[PDB]
C-alpha cells in the first residue's frame, strides 16, 4: 500500500524499499526499468527507513523497523541473507545510517525510546555496540552523519567522527565520539517549536562550512551552520514554514539541493541564492 | 648543552672497555630516558616531537635489554616431574618454563605493560556504591545482576561513576597493576567487582604441589569455567564500555568500543594477550587437566603466531609501525634484528632524515656484537664509518 | 549403611606412585571426593523434587549448589541474566580465601543494605565457606532440607 523510505543503491544500480507492510524490497533499475529480486521479510511492525552500506564491504544492506529490532542483509552470491540482527532498543527504532566509508562499517541507530546504538563491525559475524541511554526525552527520529572530514606519517587519520540526530523533544543534539571511546553529546540545538523530524548532515563540497537541516511538526526548515571549523556556533536560519508538517529532508550532492519532502504530499527543492536566502527552484510532481 | 648528547652514549663505552656488557644497553636506556627528560620539561613546541623520540628509544633500550638478557643469560635449568594429579597451576608453570617462544611473549607482555598509562586516580569517590539508585529507592536488589536481570532501575548518576571507575580499573589492569586494581575495586566498595578480580590466578596446592610450595592453597580449580564465564559475560550488553573491555581481556578475547582509541603499544598488547590465554588452555586441554563439564562455551582455540600479530597490528596502526624505531621494536622481537641491521645499512648507499636512526643502529651493533659475535663485520664499519663522519661534523672528534 | 560406612572407613588405595606426604593430600582428597559424591546420590530426589516445585530461576541455582553441580548453576546464571553471579559461582569448589572478601560483602550488607536478594546472599553465604557458622546464617534452611542436605 504505502511506502516510508526507499534509497538508492551506491553506483546506483539497485534500490532499497520497505513500506508498512513489514516488507524490505530490493528492485533493480537498469535503463530506468524497475525490477524486484527479492523480498526480505522479517518485522514484527511497519519498516521505517533503510540503508545501504558502502560497496567496500561487499553488498549490504540494513533496515531499521517498529518492531525494535533492526536487520542487516548481507549478500553472497544472490545469497541475500541476513548475517546479523539487532535487538537491543526496548521501543521501535525510527531511524538508522552509516558512518562515512573511512571510519569503517559503522551503523547509528536511533530508537523511540530515546536511545542511540552503534553496531560496529569486527574480524567476523561479531558486532559490538555501542549505546548512548536517554539521548532524546521522548525518542528519536533522525539520525545522520557528519562528513568523513580528516585531520609526517603514513597513518589513517583519527577523525571528529561526529554524527547529529534530531528527535520528539525538540531539540537536534549532535555527537562526537570521545577520545577515549564513548559518544557525548558536543551540544544541542533548540530552535524547534514540536518534534524534530528529520535532520540531514549536508556534504561537503570539500568545502569547510559545514552544514546540517532539519524538518520538524512545528513546518519549519531550519539550515543550521557553522561559520568555521573548531568553533562550536551552530546558527540556524530559517528556509521556510509550511501550514503542514515535513517530514524528510535530503541533500543533492553538488549543488547542496535541498529536496523538502512535507506538507502537502508534495515535494519541493531549494537552492541558497547568491543572496544567502534560500529559494523554491520547483515544485515535483 | 643538549648537544653534548653524543657524549653520553659513547660515554659509557669508555667504561665497557673496562667492565662489562650487559650494562652497556641498560646504560642506553638510562641515558636516552635523561634526554627525553630535559627536552621534555622546558621547551619549544619542536622539541616535544623530538621529546617523544627520545622516550621510544629508552623503551626500545629497555625491550633489548629485557628480551637478549633472557635468551642469552639463558642457562639449561633443570626441568620440571609433573604428575596428573599435580594442578592446573603447576602445569602453566611448566609450560611457561618450558616454552621459551611462549614466555618471550610474556617478557614482551611486561614489557609493554611497563610503558602503559593510567590515568590519575578516581578523585571525591562515592562513599558508597549506587548510592543515588539506592536514594533514588528503586532498586530491588543491590546485586550487581539486578541492572542485567531487569531494565531501567539504575540513576543516571550512578551509571557515570560506574563509568570512571570501571575505566580506571581497565587502565589499571593493562597496566599491570593488578593489585593495585584489586586495592581499588576493594576500598571503591565493589567487593563482587574485586571477586572477579581474584578469578585470574590458577589453583595450586602447596600440599599437592609440592614444586612451588607456598603456605595456603590458592586460585580456583574450575579456571575453565571461570574463564568462560567471564567471557560470557563480556559479551552481555548492558554493561559498561569499560567493563566489558576488561572481561574482554580477562576471557582473552577482543573489544571494539575501547580499541578505537587503542594504540599500537594497547593494541600489541591486547592482541598478544589473546595469544597467550589460548595457548595456555590448549596445553591444559592436551594435558587432559580440563574438565569436559567446563567446556560451556566455545572459544577460539587457534593462537597465531607473534609474526602474524605484528603484522596485523601493523595494518590496522600503520603510522606507529611506520615508525623508524618501532619497526626496531618489532623486530627485536621476532629475533631477526640483524637482518634490519644489515637491511638499515644498504639504505645508506631516507635514513638520513632521522638523526637518532643512524646513531641507534650503531650503537646496537655495537652491543649485540659485545653481547653475541653477530653481526656482519661489513656492517659494522659502514656503521661507524658513517656514525664518526657525523663526530666530526659535530666536532666532537676528541672521542672518536 | 554399609556403603557409607565403607567410603568413610575403609581403607582408600592410591595406585599412583607418588612423592609421598601428598599422598595422604591426595587420598583425603579421593575420600571427600567419594563421600561428597554418594551424599548427592541420595539427596538428589530431594533437591530435584524441590527445584521441579521453584518459581524463581535464582533459587534453583541455589539448588544445583546444594546438588554439587557447579557448572549447571553457572548456566543457569547465566542463562538467566544473572551474569556476575554466574562468574562467582564458578568460584565454588574453590577453597581459594575469596571467602573473606565475600564474608566482607555480606558484612557490609547487613549493615545497611536496605535490599538484597534472599536467596543470593545464600550463594554468597556459601562461597564464604561458613555457611550455617556464621552471621547471616543457612541455620534456618535446617527445617526445609534434609539434616544430610546441609
Amino acid at each position: 500500500d504505502m511506502i516510508h523510505d526507499a534509497q538508492m543503491d551506491y553506483y546506483g544500480t539497485r534500490l532499497a524499499t520497505c513500506s508498512s507492510d513489514r516488507s524490505v524490497k530490493i528492485f533493480d533499475v537498469r535503463n530506468g526499468g524497475q525490477i524486484l529480486i527479492a523480498d526480505l521479510r522479517g518485522h514484527e511492525g511497519p519498516v521505517w527507513q533503510v540503508a545501504w552500506a558502502h560497496p567496500m564491504y561487499g553488498n549490504i544492506l540494513a533496515s531499521c523497523s517498529y518492531d525494535r529490532k533492526v536487520i542487516i542483509w548481507r549478500e553472497e552470491n544472490g545469497t541475500w541473507e541476513k548475517s546479523h540482527e539487532h535487538a537491543g532498543h526496548d521501543s521501535s527504532v525510527n531511524s538508522v545510517c552509516w558512518a562515512p566509508h573511512d571510519y569503517g562499517l559503522i551503523l547509528a541507530c536511533g530508537s523511540s525510546d530515546g536511545a542511540i546504538s552503534l553496531l560496529t563491525y569486527t574480524g567476523e559475524g561479531q558486532w559490538e555496540v555501542k549505546k548512548i541511554n536517554n539521548a532524546h526525552t521522548i525518542g528519536c527520529n533522525a539520525v545522520s552523519w557528519a562528513p568523513a572530514v580528516v585531520p609526517p606519517s603514513g597513518q589513517k587519520p583519527n577523525y571528529i567522527k561526529r554524527f547529529a540526530s534530531g528527535g520528539c523533544d525538540n531539540l537536534i543534539k549532535l555527537w562526537k565520539e570521545e577520545e577515549d571511546g564513548q559518544w557525548k553529546e558536543e551540544q544541542k540545538l533548540e530552535a524547534h517549536s514540536d518534534w524534530v523530524r528529520d535532520v540531514a548532515w549536508a556534504p561537503s563540497i570539500g568545502l569547510p562550512t559545514s552544514t546540517i537541516a532539519s524538518c520538524s511538526q512545528d513546518g519549519r526548515v531550519f539550515i543550521w551552520t557553522c561559520d568555521d571549523a573548531s568553533s562550536n556556533t551552530w546558527s540556524p536560519k530559517l528556509l521556510h514554514k509550511f501550514n503542514d508538517v515535513v517530514w524528510h529532508v535530503s541533500w543533492s550532492i553538488t549543488a547542496n539541493i535541498l529536496a523538502v519532502s512535507g506538507g502537502d504530499n508534495k515535494v519541493t527543492l531549494w537552492k541558497e541564492s547568491v543572496d544567502g536566502q534560500w529559494v523554491c527552484i520547483s515544485d515535483v510532481n | 648543552a643538549s648537544m653534548s648528547m653524543f657524549s653520553d652514549f659513547l660515554q659509557s663505552f669508555l667504561k665497557h672497555s673496562s667492565s662489562t656488557v650487559f650494562d652497556l644497553v641498560e646504560e642506553y636506556e638510562n641515558i636516552c630516558g635523561s634526554q627525553v627528560n630535559i627536552l621534555s620539561k622546558i621547551k619549544f613546541s619542536k622539541t616535544a616531537s623530538m621529546l617523544w623520540l627520545l622516550q621510544q628509544e629508552m623503551v626500545t633500550w629497555r625491550l633489548l635489554a629485557s628480551l637478549y638478557r633472557d635468551r642469552i643469560q639463558s642457562a639449561e635449568e633443570e626441568s620440571v616431574v609433573t604428575a596428573v594429579n599435580a594442578s592446573e597451576k603447576t602445569v602453566v608453570e611448566a609450560l611457561f618454563q618450558r616454552d621459551s617462544l611462549v614466555r618471550q611473549s610474556q617478557l614482551v607482555v611486561d614489557w609493554l605493560e611497563s610503558i602503559a598509562k593510567d590515568e590519575i586516580g578516581i578523585e571525591y569517590a562515592k562513599s558508597v556504591y549506587w548510592e543515588n539508585t539506592l536514594h533514588t529507592p528503586l532498586v530491588t536488589e543491590l546485586d550487581p545482576d539486578a541492572p542485567i536481570r531487569q531494565k531501567m532501575p539504575l540513576d543516571d548518576l550512578d551509571r557515570e561513576d560506574e563509568v570512571r571507575l570501571l575505566k580506571y580499573l581497565f587502565t589499571l589492569i593493562r597496566a599491570g597493576m593488578t593489585e593495585e586494581a584489586q586495592r581499588l575495586c576493594k576500598r571503591c566498595g565493589q567487593a563482587w567487582r574485586a571477586a572477579t578480580l581474584e578469578g585470574w590466578k590458577l589453583y595450586h596446592d602447596p600440599n599437592v604441589n609440592g614444586g612451588t610450595e607456598l603456605e595456603p592453597v590458592e586460585g580456583n580449580p574450575y579456571r575453565r569455567i571461570w574463564k568462560i564465564s567471564c567471557w560470557r559475560m563480556a559479551e552481555d550488553e548492558l554493561f559498561n564500555r569499560y567493563e566489558r573491555a576488561i572481561y574482554a581481556a580477562l576471557s582473552g578475547n577482543l573489544k571494539q568500543l575501547l580499541p578505537v582509541c587503542d594504540t599500537w603499544e594497547d593494541t600489541v598488547w591486547a592482541y598478544f594477550r589473546v595469544m597467550v590465554d589460548s595457548l595456555v588452555e590448549q596445553e591444559i586441554q592436551t594435558s587432559v587437566a580440563t574438565l569436559d563439564e567446563t567446556e560451556e562455551l566455545p572459544r577460539l582455540g587457534a593462537n597465531w603466531t607473534l609474526e602474524k600479530v605484528f603484522e596485523e597490528l601493523q595494518a590496522t596502526d600503520l603510522e606507529e609501525n611506520q615508525e623508524h624505531y618501532h619497526i626496531v621494536q618489532k623486530f627485536l622481537i621476532l629475533g631477526d634484528i640483524d637482518g634490519l641491521m644489515d637491511e638499515f645499512s644498504k639504505w645508506l648507499s631516507r635514513n638520513n632524515l632521522p638523526g637518532h636512526l643512524l646513531r641507534f643502529m650503531t650503537h646496537l651493533i655495537l652491543f649485540f656484537r659485545t653481547l653475541g659475535l653477530q653481526t656482519k663485520e661489513e656492517v659494522s664499519i659502514e656503521v661507524l664509518k658513517t656514525y664518526i663522519q657525523l663526530l666530526i661534523r659535530e666536532k666532537h672528534t676528541n672521542l672518536i | 549403611t554399609w556403603t557409607l560406612c565403607e567410603a568413610l572407613w575403609g581403607h582408600l588405595k592410591e595406585l599412583d606412585s607418588q612423592l609421598n606426604e601428598p599422598r595422604e593430600y591426595i587420598q583425603i582428597l579421593e575420600r571427600r571426593r567419594a563421600f561428597s559424591r554418594w551424599l548427592s546420590c541420595t539427596a538428589t530426589p530431594q533437591i530435584e523434587e524441590e527445584v521441579s516445585l521453584k518459581n524463581s530461576p535464582v533459587e534453583a541455582v541455589f539448588s544445583y549448589l546444594t546438588g554439587k553441580r557447579i557448572s549447571e548453576a553457572c548456566s543457569l546464571a547465566q542463562q538467566s541474566g544473572d551474569h556476575r553471579l554466574a562468574l562467582l559461582l564458578s568460584q565454588f569448589v574453590g577453597s581459594q580465601s575469596v571467602r573473606e572478601l565475600l564474608t566482607m560483602q555480606l558484612v557490609d550488607w547487613h549493615q545497611l543494605q536496605a535490599f538484597i536478594q534472599d536467596e543470593r546472599l545464600r550463594i554468597f553465604a556459601l562461597l564464604a565457606g561458613k555457611p550455617v557458622q556464621l552471621s547471616e546464617k543457612q541455620i534456618n534452611v535446617c527445617s526445609q532440607l534434609d539434616w544430610k542436605r546441609s
